[PDB]
RNA sequence: UGGAGGUGAUUUAAAUGCCAAA
RNA sequence: GGCGAAUACGUCCCUGCUCCUUGCACACACCGCCCGUCACUCCACCCGAGCGGGGCCUAGGUGAGGCCCGAUCUCCUUCGGGAGGUCGGGUCGAGCCUAGGCUCCGUGAGGGGGGAGAAGUCGUAACAAGGUAGCCGUAGGGGAACCUACGGCUCGAUCACCUCCU
RNA sequence: GAGUGGUGGCCACUAUUAUUGGGCCUAAAGCGGCCGUAGCCGGGCCCGUAAGUCCCUGGCGAAAUCCCACGGCUCAACCGUGGGGCUCGCUGGGGAUACUGCGGGCCUUGGGACCGGGAGAGGCCGGGGGUACCCCCGGGGUAGGGGUGAAAUCCUAUAAUCCCGGGGGGACCGCCAGUGGCGAAGGCGCCCGGCUGGAACGGGUCCGACGGUGAGGGCCGAAGGCCAGGGGAGCGAACCGGAUUAGAUACCCGGGUAGUCCUGGCUGUAAAGGAUGCGGGCUAGGUGUCGGGCGAGCUUCGAGCUCGCCCGGUGCCGUAGGGAAGCCGUUAAGCCCGCCGCCUGGGGAGUACGGCCGCAAGGCUGAAACUUAAAGGAAUUGGCGGGGGAGCACUACAAGGGGUGGAGCGUGCGGU
RNA sequence: GGUGGGGUAACGGCCCACCAAGCCGAAGAUCGGUACGGGCCGUGAGAGCGGGAGCCCGGAGAUGGACACUGAGACACGGGUCC
């Protein structure tokens, strides 16, 4: 992914980490979905 | 700057403005032509003969000199072996750098995986190919004239 | 950074090829030279349109304002898309009846959109059965056939 | 006087903000 | 008014208040601020079985009509020929049919996140050393914010010691 | 003011598209690093040419439209006669040579080559070691050891913890150690030997502009992960138990698989940060430290010590100037000459669709509908902290004396 | 692109027969999108940015797609033929 360091800054908003890993998460289901 | 490294070294010489040789200097100059070619005939380099014309003989550069033949230039080292047909066929830096590319490939043969030493040598190269191709530009060599390392 | 560049004599194809390439980063450009607008406008870059109303609705306003705000669904006669219109003036729903027929045209807000404390809507009534809304909400004038 | 680094440690548990301001 | 003691001559441990210094995403001033899932309402969008309808390329077949060259026929000739019908040959050709491949529009069972709203709900992850310092990369786990391991940054508080400077 | 308001579009506002004329340490923005092709930018002198460039002059670029004076409709708008401009573009000739281009000649300052005595955890290969830790065997001794805020799981009469004599194994190199050294960056620390890369200083040595940047392209690249074959001491994702808690999928405690280590490949990612791209010239001083050279003085004569100056690295304080400020300040974030990369309010979103690469995990490229009035930075005054320091109080404690909370009743309050 | 012809008012791959492998392209070919071109017009201190219906000059069309007769000139808006 690109780089956007405005994101890492925590007021407001929860961690970038886990939002990474949930975006991650969420792009597998739709690539298996695809194969099919 | 250094080519490559970025450094901003100043050591060199300092060659005072001067036209004409030193009154205390006596040699002519057929004297100084036959002492470059008795060195060139050891075996020296054209930057060792002047260090050695240097130190031993107190002769500061032989460019105090008109050339005797051609009144429009000075003189200089290669231009007295070019009189006599003793002048390198291949330009002597281009030569050492080659001559310094070689070794290090076999070395590499040996050592596989001594990629900073590789990296050195990726740098003699592009030097190498610079040069080739200033060479080439004035005629100082043919121009299907190639390197290649597995030569 | 350094000197800004190419500043040579003979640079000039580079220099224009920068400010070209540049350009498409400016979004006020980049929307009118694609024409995004036409594409997803429902009223088909008209400043009226004309309309059949299908049922009235009531908006609550934003916080931290309170208060309804009485508008309009609306049928278009051109191309059939239904849209929300905004109804100005103290007691004004009274004069609209359902399957009359209405001229809108933009609220009005900042860069063509929706203004003041109800996004959402883009539209304003103008004309109730070819009659001025305006004079119908100060009088001067009766709604025509009852 | 004022600064910049490094190594150590740092004794239980302790969540929330309604009513009102309107 | 009568009678008339015990204990301490201290500390900031609990409850609080004043001043110096320091951190702060707070100023309604920590009774502050603030995050995510599940439930409800509305809006735009994405994937998508099926279902209809259009447009382009190809390949094959067919082909109104046009032109040219032959043979023959009918009627007029100022005898030079002209006007046309029928058959044969060659060539060009709009359109039409079949098959294949790309592409557009309308519906669409089912699935997915996004944005507003105001509170139905469970917790308290971030801001002070936020009560386990916070954050980046990679990997695993968990109702949900999140937790753990390896390498990194200071955009980390307090005490003791050490080191390097002005 | 016979007009005056509403809606949509273009220019200005806007130096929010910047040639004139903007930005990129902390606010949007310098590729993780380097090498190099095209392009652009390129050191000094002499001779020639005349393409670029400048001057003069012929042939053209319709009219209408624009500007000026005069003249006709009452003046004007409008129209006519003259003078300019516009279509900035083309073409035939003549003249000049400062700059750019092109051809020839001559240089040494930028860059490169070579020689000398030195410096350094730069890289690869072989050998030899240092304590520490874990397991096993033998001797002594006997009831606990371990661990926490407090405990428990766990180990121990098959003799543990602790002490002594032996055997085996895998990883790692303490103090000295230093805003010290080396490397393009990632990174590099036990000792001896071999091979090898780069830089600084000293230089009347050699070549003779051979240079800067670099679209496409190439190579290197912490940890983790994957594919085959080994190894496995200690630590330790997932997992299994003991606790804490309202719950505790955690923090704390006892165990533990992958992994961490070696050989051959793939992946190409970090707060990969100096959050600061690289080359050149110039613009006060002061003071430490590392390498080389020069001078002077000491000396146990040491590759030793002290002081001064030059060059190159590495820190701090600071003048002019710069900046929103924090701050930077010859190691610039100052003034000037170059080249490439990137940014254009906050979200949607680094997402959807398409393409390339990869065994996979994933990498590079990258919108729209819609939504929103701020998001973001530096600094100020207060209030607060399960931050630090100093002080104070029987509506605070500590040392004490007497009580209230249980019963009946007096009186006040909520509710009914 | 060459050589030899045909056809045209006329030069030409405009069209044929034969001989070669050429031509264009990251200084953007090919393909896709949107548009008649210019003199001019709106705005701005200028550098610029935006438009090009009405008057003049040039191009193209006559419901869509093809094709001919007459003539100096047409494949003809108020002439002809087919789908
Ligand atoms: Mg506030
Ligand atoms: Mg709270
Ligand atoms: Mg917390
Ligand atoms: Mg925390
Ligand atoms: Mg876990
Ligand atoms: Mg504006
Ligand atoms: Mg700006
Ligand atoms: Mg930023
Ligand atoms: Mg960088
Ligand atoms: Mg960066
Ligand atoms: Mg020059
Ligand atoms: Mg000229
Ligand atoms: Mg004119
Ligand atoms: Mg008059
Ligand atoms: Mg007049
Ligand atoms: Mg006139
Ligand atoms: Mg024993
Ligand atoms: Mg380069
Ligand atoms: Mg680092
Ligand atoms: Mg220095
Ligand atoms: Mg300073
Ligand atoms: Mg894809
Ligand atoms: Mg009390
Ligand atoms: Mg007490
Ligand atoms: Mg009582
Ligand atoms: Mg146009
Ligand atoms: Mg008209």
């Amino acid at each position: 992914m690109k780089r956007r360091p405005r994101k890492w800054k925590k007021k407001g908003r929860m961690r970038w980490k886990w939002i990474k890993k949930r975006i991650r998460r969420l792009k597998r289901q739709r690539k298996k979905e695809r194969g099919l | 700057a250094r080519m490559h490294a970025r450094k901003r070294g100043k050591s060199g010489s300092k060659r005072p403005p001067r036209t004409a040789p030193p009154i205390w200097l006596e040699y002519t100059v057929e004297d100084i032509e036959n002492l470059v070619v008795k060195l060139r005939k050891e075996g020296y380099s054209t930057a060792m003969i002047g260090t050695i014309l240097r130190d031993q003989y107190g002769i500061p550069t032989v460019k105090l000199f008109r050339d005797p033949d051609n009144p429009n230039r000075k003189l200089t080292i290669t231009r007295i072996l070019e009189k006599h047909g003793l002048a390198p066929e291949i330009p002597e830096d281009l030569m050492f750098l080659i001559k310094r590319a070689v070794n290090l490939r076999k070395h590499l043969e040996q050592h596989p995986k001594d990629l900073h030493s590789m990296r050195g040598l990726q740098l003699i190269e592009s030097k190498i190919r610079r040069l080739v191709k200033y060479y080439k530009r004035k005629g100082k060599l043919p121009k299907d004239w190639r390197y290649d390392p597995e030569q | 950074p350094g000197k800004k560049a190419p500043n040579g004599e003979f640079a000039g194809r580079k220099l224009k090829l920068k400010r070209k390439k540049f350009r498409w980063s400016d979004i006020r450009y980049k929307r009118r030279v694609l024409r995004l607008k036409e594409k997803s406008d429902p009223l088909e870059g008209a400043p009226q349109a004309r309309g059949i109303v299908l049922e009235k609705i009531a908006v609550e306003a934003k916080q931290p304002n309170s208060g309804m705000r009485k508008a309009v669904r609306v049928q278009l006669i051109k191309n059939g898309k239904v849209v929300t219109a905004f109804c100005p003036g103290d007691g004004a729903i009274k004069f609209i009846d359902e399957h009359d027929e209405v001229i809108i045209e933009g609220i009005g807000g900042p860069k063509g959109g929706s203004m003041g404390d109800i996004p959402g809507i883009r539209y304003k009534v103008v004309k109730v059965n070819r009659v001025s809304l305006k004079e119908l909400v100060k009088g001067r004038k009766e709604k025509p056939r009852r």
